[PDB]
């Protein structure tokens, strides 16, 4: 972005800043909020076993067995090519489950077993 | 033009399709309430702490609406426990289901109705969460609904699919209605025909009109009306001296800052509380539409009703499902009687003393002699002892007319 | 009245919702349901019942070997509506508490 | 200084009263054309009137 | 906090006669424009018009 020579802040639809310009040195720098999200933890029953995996919502792999899904980055999680009924929805189309030894894992579900009639 | 011996029978019949949409997913907003009232500012975060649970029971609320709206999408779309998919040949007696099966070429498995119902709607704390069944998915799920519909009618709704070639479907369609199905089977190719140039014109009266998916539209502007109200809120002072926490905490030392902190977190507070309770009325209000669409897809798509204009207007005979962002499209197939005729009409018809009336249709006349025809469709038939059945006499009903019912035993006992 | 709270009109009469009405009761007499499937076909109204009567599953031979004892019962419960309904208060309730 | 506060209890209240209108609207006009009866009321002994 | 109160109460209210008023729609459709088979929807007995 370009400021006009008396402009000096940019003020978001909230009064937030998105933008800034330093007293030291004249050159404009955006400004982003670090980062944030919801932590989720997908576990089993604790009656079944005590392993759990967890999901940083709305995030990447590295401002936190690292799967990148498109709802966060799956920490913990197996990720497994076969689809099966969805146990603990994830989102996106990924559902996690616990299942055998035995371990939480995450896939694709799937929508029902294929026919044609 | 009402009389008393006086009916107006159609000759000829037209296949209408019409579009109706239903809402069926708000978008899964998730609030976090801390961040939006205190941005890490530990001094408000120990101030909000004050008010107990104001603030866990709106992000419970909020994840309770968007668990709603993963369970109403389930509702709608996940009523077919497997995947049918239709053959490879296309032989489905002249009915061109291409505008509406899924295309292969296109990278997306949609049909080109659903890309164009898809190209025709559009850091404070908030996010957005994905629905838990991608677009893909949606487009499986109709896809898997319109092969079962096609190539095996109900029976995939009420049991296992059990498959009937396509114009023998229609012939039942037809029976469902009161039209006899021999009229399908000798307008067949006229009947296929109106109805390809019905599913035709439907891309373009939902692409040309702007305003057609409105429904749909109008659910994504209030959506994002109410998410930029709420961020709109937070520039307001409420009785502060500023707006901006972090210029009150570095102008001020805790003793009034407090204060003014206090200021803001009762406003903000306030916005919050009114925009969740906005959104669990609207909730109710998705859920509603999420309902109706349900049991539109269950009694509309997997059967044939019979209630009136609940799948569009005229005589149901079928639906077609179509995905749709944060809704569903049907496309109901109806017949709408055409072109019709005035007639004169008995009630009976004495032929020795005893009153004949009609098993099945009405009796009509051409001015000198009566037919029997089916009530829906002009078709005369011979008045004979086979399409009537004999009760009373002919002194008891109102408005009987004399005549003579052919009786197809006796030449047989002659010869 | 005086603090900023105003009623407005609605769009429809009542002179207009009973034009409505008096299209769907014509349309219902003269011509059955055809009027709402498509093109309003007319029906004589002593024909119509035994459709109606077929859709219980009751011949029509049951409706036109008393047409007479029927119409007078049909006549005799719409006096009893108008009847009841002055007779007793309660009745338009569910408008009322609106 | 409270900010939409009042603008939105007013876009509420005018929702409601849009409403109003369609819910009447989708109850009673649900017939294209008025359709009147004849000077004859002869129904069969039916009395409508 | 008045207004507010007075506005969910209003928006609450407005949501249950939406639902009357399309129950009412569905009546007149099914039972009005045609013959209803369902059982006690438009009244005790077998329904008529
Ligand atoms: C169904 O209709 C589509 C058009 O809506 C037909 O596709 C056309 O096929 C002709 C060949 O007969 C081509 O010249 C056109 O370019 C095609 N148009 C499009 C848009 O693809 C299709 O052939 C019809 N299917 C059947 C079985 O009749
Ligand atoms: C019923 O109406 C259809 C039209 O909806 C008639 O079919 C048309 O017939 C004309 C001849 O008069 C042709 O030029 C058109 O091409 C036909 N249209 C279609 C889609 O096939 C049909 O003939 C009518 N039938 C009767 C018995 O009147
Ligand atoms: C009503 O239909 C009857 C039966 O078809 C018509 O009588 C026929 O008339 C046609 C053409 O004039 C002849 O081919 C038949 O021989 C006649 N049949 C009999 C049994 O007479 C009659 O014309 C029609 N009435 C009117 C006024 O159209
Ligand atoms: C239908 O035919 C019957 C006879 O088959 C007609 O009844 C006759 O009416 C005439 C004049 O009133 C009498 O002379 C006969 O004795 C009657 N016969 C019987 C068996 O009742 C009757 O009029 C005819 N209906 C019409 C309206 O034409
Ligand atoms: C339909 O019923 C009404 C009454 O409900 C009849 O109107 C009455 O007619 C008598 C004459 O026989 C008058 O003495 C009454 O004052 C009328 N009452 C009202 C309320 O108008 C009407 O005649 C009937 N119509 C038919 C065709 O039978
Ligand atoms: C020192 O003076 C001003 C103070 O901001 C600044 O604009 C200027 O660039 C500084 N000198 C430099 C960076 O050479
Ligand atoms: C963030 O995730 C995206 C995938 O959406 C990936 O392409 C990108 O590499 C990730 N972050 C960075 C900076 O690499
Ligand atoms: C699943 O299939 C894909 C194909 O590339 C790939 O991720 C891999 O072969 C499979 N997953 C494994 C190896 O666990
Ligand atoms: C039958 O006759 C009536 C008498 O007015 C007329 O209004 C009606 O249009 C006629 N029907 C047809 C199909 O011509
Ligand atoms: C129909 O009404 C006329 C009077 O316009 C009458 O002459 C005729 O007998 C009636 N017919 C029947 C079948 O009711």
């Amino acid at each position: 972005k370009k400021f006009l020579p008396f402009q000096q802040f940019g003020r978001d639809i909230a009064d937030t800043t998105d933008a800034v310009r330093d007293p030291q040195t004249l050159e404009i720098l955006d400004i982003t909020p670090c980062s944030f999200g919801g932590v989720s933890v997908i576990t089993p029953g604790t009656n079944t076993s005590n392993q759990v995996a967890v999901l940083y919502q709305g995030v990447n792999c590295t401002e936190v067995n690292v799967f990148q899904t498109r709802a966060g980055c799956l920490i913990g999680a197996e990720h497994v090519n076969n689809s099966y009924e969805c146990d603990i929805p994830i989102g996106a189309g990924i559902c996690a489950s616990y299942q055998t030894s035995q371990s939480i894992i995450a896939y694709t579900m799937s929508l029902g077993a294929e026919n044609s009639v | 033009a009402y009389s008393n011996n006086s009916i107006a029978i159609p000759t000829n019949f037209t296949i209408s399709v019409t579009t109706e949409i239903l809402p069926v997913s708000m978008t899964k907003t998730s609030v976090d309430c801390t961040m939006y009232i205190c941005g890490d500012s530990t001094e408000c975060s120990n101030l909000l702490l004050q008010y107990g649970s104001f603030c866990t029971q709106l992000n419970r609320a909020l994840t309770g609406i968007a668990v709603e709206q993963d369970k109403n999408t389930q509702e709608v779309f996940a009523q077919v426990k497997q995947i049918y998919k239709t053959p490879p040949i296309k032989d489905f007696g002249g009915f061109n289901f291409s505008q509406i099966l899924p295309d292969p070429s296109k990278p997306s498995k949609r049909s080109p109705i659903e890309d164009l119902l898809f190209n025709k709607v559009t850091f404070n704390g908030l996010t957005v969460l994905p629905p838990l069944l991608t677009d893909e998915m949606i487009a499986q799920y109709t896809s898997a609904l319109l092969a079962g519909t096609i190539t095996s009618g109900w029976t995939f709704g009420a049991g296992p699919a059990l498959q009937i070639p396509f114009p023998m479907q229609m012939a039942y369609r037809f029976n469902g209605i009161g039209v006899t199905q021999n009229v399908l089977y000798e307008n067949q190719k006229l009947i296929a025909n109106q109805f390809n140039s019905a599913i035709g014109k439907i891309q373009d009266s939902l692409s040309s009109t702007p305003s057609a998916l409105g429904k749909l539209q109008d659910v994504v502007n209030q959506n994002a009306q109410a998410l930029n109200t709420l961020v709109k809120q937070l520039s307001s002072n409420f009785g502060a001296i500023s707006s901006v926490l972090n210029d009150i905490l570095s102008r001020l030392d805790p003793p009034e800052a407090e204060v003014q902190i206090d200021r803001l977190i009762t406003g903000r507070l306030q916005s919050l509380q009114t925009y969740v309770t906005q959104q669990l009325i609207r909730a109710a209000e998705i859920r509603a539409s999420a309902n109706l669409a349900a049991t539109k897809m269950s009694e509309c798509v997997l059967g044939q009703s019979k209630r009136v204009d609940f799948c569009g207007k005229g005589y149901h005979l079928m639906s077609f499902p179509q995905s749709a962002p944060h809704g569903v499209v049907f496309l109901h197939v109806t017949y709408v009687p055409a072109q019709e005729k005035n007639f004169t009409t008995a009630p009976a018809i004495c032929h020795d003393g005893k009153a004949h009336f009609p098993r099945e249709g009405v009796f009509v006349s051409n001015g000198t002699h009566w037919f029997v025809t089916q009530r829906n469709f002009y078709e005369p038939q011979i008045i004979t002892t086979d399409n009537t059945f004999v009760s009373g006499n002919c002194d008891v009903v109102i408005g009987i007319v004399n005549n003579t019912v052919y009786d197809p035993l006796q030449p047989e006992l002659d010869s | 009245k005086f603090n900023g709270l105003t009623v407005l009109p609605p769009l429809l009469t009542d002179e207009m919702i009973a034009q409505y009405t008096s299209a769907l009761l014509a349309g219902t007499i003269t011509s059955g349901w055809t009027f709402g499937a498509g093109p309003a076909l007319q029906i004589p109204f002593p024909m119509q019942m035994a459709y109606r009567f077929n859709g219980i599953g009751v011949t029509q031979n049951v409706l036109y070997e008393n047409q007479k004892l029927i119409a007078n019962q049909f006549n005799s419960a719409i006096g009893k509506i108008q009847d009841s309904l002055s007779s007793t208060p309660s009745a338009l309730g569910k408008l009322q508490d609106v």
